[PDB]
RNA sequence: UUAUUGGAGGUAGAGCACUGUUUGGACGAGGGGCCGUUACCGAAUUCAGACAAACUCCGAAUGCCAAUUAAUU
RNA sequence: CUGGGGCGGUCGCCUCCUAAAAGGUAACGGAGGCGCUCAAAGGUUCCCUCAGAAUGGUUGGAAAUCAUUCAUAGAGUGUAAAGGCAUAAGGGAGCUUGACUGCGAGACCUACAAGUCGAGCAGGGUCGAAAGACGGACUUAGUGAUCCGGUGGUUCCGCAUG
RNA sequence: CUGGUGACUAUAGCAAGGAGGUCACACCUGUUCCCAUGCCGAACACAGAAGUUAAGCUCCUUAGCGUCGAUGGUAGUCGAACUUACGUUCCGCUAGAGUAGAACGUUGCCAGG
RNA sequence: CGCGGGGUGGAGCAGCCUGGUAGCUCGUCGGGCUCAUAACCCGAAGGUCGUCGGUUCAAAUCCGGCCCCCGCAACCA
RNA sequence: GCGGGGUGGAGCAGCCUGGUAGCUCGUCGGGCUCAUAACCCGAAGGUCGUCGGUUCAAAUCCGGCCCCCGCAACCA
RNA sequence: AAAAAUGG
């Protein structure tokens, strides 16, 4: 728990001094982090599916909720409840970790890397980061990936602006 | 020729052509106006004649408003056949006009041009008519 | 006599009505079981001692007094209660 | 459901409730619980 | 039959809140010919004005069902 | 049947409008459905709430999956329409078979034959901690008299008697 | 006054601004235990009391939205008289829209203060 | 309703009688052939035998259930 | 009045049974010829008559507008 | 003893 430690120590106040709260509880914390995979060439191959859903396991430590369609579309040749993503949600300590490791060994291990984008925000305090391969995370080996694809983060936060989750974020340690 | 794009249902009832005209009864557009004294059907032929006499007449001066739409399909048999055997086929669409709706209106030119253009409109029409002015 | 060919309509067709509605009035006396409100769905919702069956029928459960009330704001419900 | 169904009691043999089932959902014999009269009590019936 | 009281229900009228129909403005989320700015602005929004047997946010007069109900019959 | 007959169309059942605010109400008036489906899409207990839009995000685009916000019903309700249903009748899960047996005060509808609703009682059950709910399905179509014959059951009869 | 739990067609709602905390209600700290997540102690469940009124919640102000809403007049209409006129007249009933205005709830029971 | 028969490579036929082995004629691919073209000759790939079961060391073959097609015959709610 | 049909340039399938546009000829390119034809190899070419509807999805299912074909149009 | 047209 050495960012947990870090957030209730260092964050907190450098956050609190910097956007002037009244109270402790106005500190913005993260409330989850929500890694989602869309395979939607589930629909040709549910293979990749599995091997997805195993790779995603692996990255984040605990099983997947596999995500079915909610609704038909033609184009896609999609039926209503094919299974065609999958979802991870991480809270406390897991969640933690993960941040962590994400930051500190994962993003390097991205091909030229440059930091991850600034303006990635949805307007309301959360940060989505849409990793593009999933050979970043350092307990995947080339080896048995049959396929690279990507993933999105979403580090849901309780900040209210944009402002306030960006220095929650670098003072967590993200490059922008 | 006005007619809607599409309509719920082709036959309808026709439409009921006592009393006095529920709304549109004041210039609301326009200076001038052309008001309904009686009641009639007025078909988009009759509306397009009317409309075209008076914007000739006014020579692109002005600006007319057709304050009435032909919403309602009415049907007609095909010639020369007996009574019965399901309604008939759409023949034309109509609005109805009873007494005190304003017809057209026009703006952007003197009285005198409105009142003439309006005339030579009025004698296109199937009802008596009456030259209006805003109300104030 | 020139006599020309006539068409045919698709409709002329329709169900049986059903007879649906009140079946007895505010402030009468009916013995238990008698049918109060043939409806779909529940346009009237059974109130006090009134069932509603398979098919929305209001009834009543105990003899007594017919009494239709409001319910809520939208809605209205029927009641049968006991006379003294 | 599109075929008829005779469910007999599977103790006694008694062809007590008739019900329809769809041949190709339910290609097997259905069987279930239900009151057999003879018996006065629940048993297995099954499709004759 | 009338008086009084209660109730069911959606017509006439009216209205536009829904489903459709429809006339003028204003403005344009956004892209194209255009350099930023003189089509389409098809979207959406918005102001005002209209239409309906199978529209209704509303809603009569009557008629109807009743009442330990009174008067006349 | 038929705005003469033939020809064409139609014939039973369900929903809406015509229908004149109870109910009913015709025309070869205006519109559509039905001759099924479901072993769960039934019962019960617990839990849950949509469609759509905006903004971020990789393969991913206007729409796939993820996140926040707004969004009161514009979604869904097997299947037409109407009436209902967001205290759900809509959605998920667990257990189940009441899609029971004998019935039935009373009531609707109605020329008859039929059709519809039904508390409650008894037997034996399912779910539920319990109250309690359950005699199919959000409701209303999905059906066809008698005669005759087939099949199963039967403390019924059995042409002198068995 | 606070809370719990009811009744009433939102006159009760929404929105905006403001105040509140040892009691209590929350957020909150955790996952050993009963229980739980199609993944997640988020939720449900349980154990607990370091911190906070930030949010919920409660209270206060208002009339922007929503809700309620006359009187008067008008439409429609039962009946009658006259009438065929897309009608007239008389009487009774009497909208909808809109206007003035009401309104930021009113109350029962119980336990604490 | 009874009795027979049929279902086999992309098409059309054997092999079922009497248990093993999937043959024949067209069709496609490659080669020889020729000035090409055809014809002809030689190499290959092509159905696991309508479907599900059953008896056997062994099933296209034997025995059942089921799905279609054909011939004749039967049918007084 | 009732039926049937409308799909590359032509003729004809595909519809019945929604997810898949086929054949012959024609056109274009390369080849063979002294050249043309024939022939061989390779390619392009139809928003399925046109508007609406149901559907996640329409040549296909449903309803209009148009065009063509066939049959019918009888008794005085 | 298969078939192989034409050329101002
Ligand atoms: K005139
Ligand atoms: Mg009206
Ligand atoms: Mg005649
Ligand atoms: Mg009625
Ligand atoms: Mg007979
Ligand atoms: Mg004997
Ligand atoms: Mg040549
Ligand atoms: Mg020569």
């Amino acid at each position: 728990n050495r960012l947990k430690e870090k957030f209730n120590t260092e964050v907190t106040e450098n956050l609190m001094k910097k956007f002037n709260y009244s109270s402790v509880m106005e500190v913005p914390k993260i409330d989850k982090i929500v890694v989602n995979m869309g395979v939607g060439d589930a629909v040709q191959n549910s293979k990749v599916l599995d091997n997805a859903v195993e790779e995603l396991e692996l990255i984040t430590g605990q099983k997947p909720l596999v995500t079915k369609a909610k609704k038909s579309i033609a184009t896609f040749r999609l039926r209503e409840g094919m299974p065609i993503g999958a979802k991870v949600t991480l809270r406390g300590e897991r969640m933690y970790e993960f941040l962590d490791k994400l930051i500190s060994v994962s993003l390097p291990r991205v091909r030229d890397f440059q930091g991850v984008s600034k303006k990635a925000f949805d307007g309301r305090g959360n940060y989505t980061l849409g990793v593009k391969e999933q050979l970043i995370f350092p307990e995947i080996d080339y080896d048995k990936v049959s396929k690279v694809r990507g993933m999105d983060i979403v580090i849901v936060t309780t900040a209210n602006t944009d402002e306030e989750a960006r220095e929650l974020l670098a003072n967590f340690g993200m490059p922008f | 020729m006005l007619l809607p794009k599409r309509v719920k249902y082709r036959r309808q009832h026709r439409p009921k052509t006592t009393g006095r005209s529920k709304g549109g009864n004041y210039v609301t557009f326009g200076e001038f106006g052309l008001q309904a004294t009686t009641t009639s059907w007025i078909t988009s032929r009759q509306i397009e004649s009317a409309r075209i006499a008076m914007t000739r007449y006014m020579k692109r001066g002005g600006k007319v408003w057709i304050k009435i739409f032909p919403h309602t399909p009415y049907t007609k048999k095909p010639l020369e056949v007996r009574m019965g055997a399901g309604k008939g086929a759409v023949e034309g669409w109509i609005a109805v006009v009873k007494p005190g709706r304003i017809l057209f209106e026009v703006a952007g030119v003197s009285e005198e041009v409105a009142r003439e253009a309006l005339r030579l409109a009025s004698h296109k029409l199937p009802v008596k008519t009456k030259f209006v002015k805003r109300e104030e | 006599a020139s006599k020309k060919g006539v068409s045919s309509t698709k409709n002329g067709r329709d169900s049986e009505s059903k007879r649906l509605g009140a079946k007895r009035a505010d402030g009468q006396f009916v013995t238990g079981g008698s049918i109060l409100y043939r409806q779909r769905g529940t346009k009237i919702y059974p109130g006090e001692n009134v069932g509603r069956g398979g098919d929305d029928t209001l009834f009543a459960k105990i003899d007594g007094v017919v009494k239709f009330e409001r319910k809520g704001r939208d809605k209205k419900q029927v009641s049968v209660y006991a006379v003294a | 459901m599109r075929v008829n169904v005779t469910l007999a009691c599977t103790e006694c043999g008694d062809r007590n409730y008739i019900t329809t089932k769809n041949k190709r959902n339910n290609p097997e014999r259905i069987e279930m619980k239900k009151y057999c009269p003879r018996l006065n009590k629940y048993t297995l019936h099954r499709e004759t």
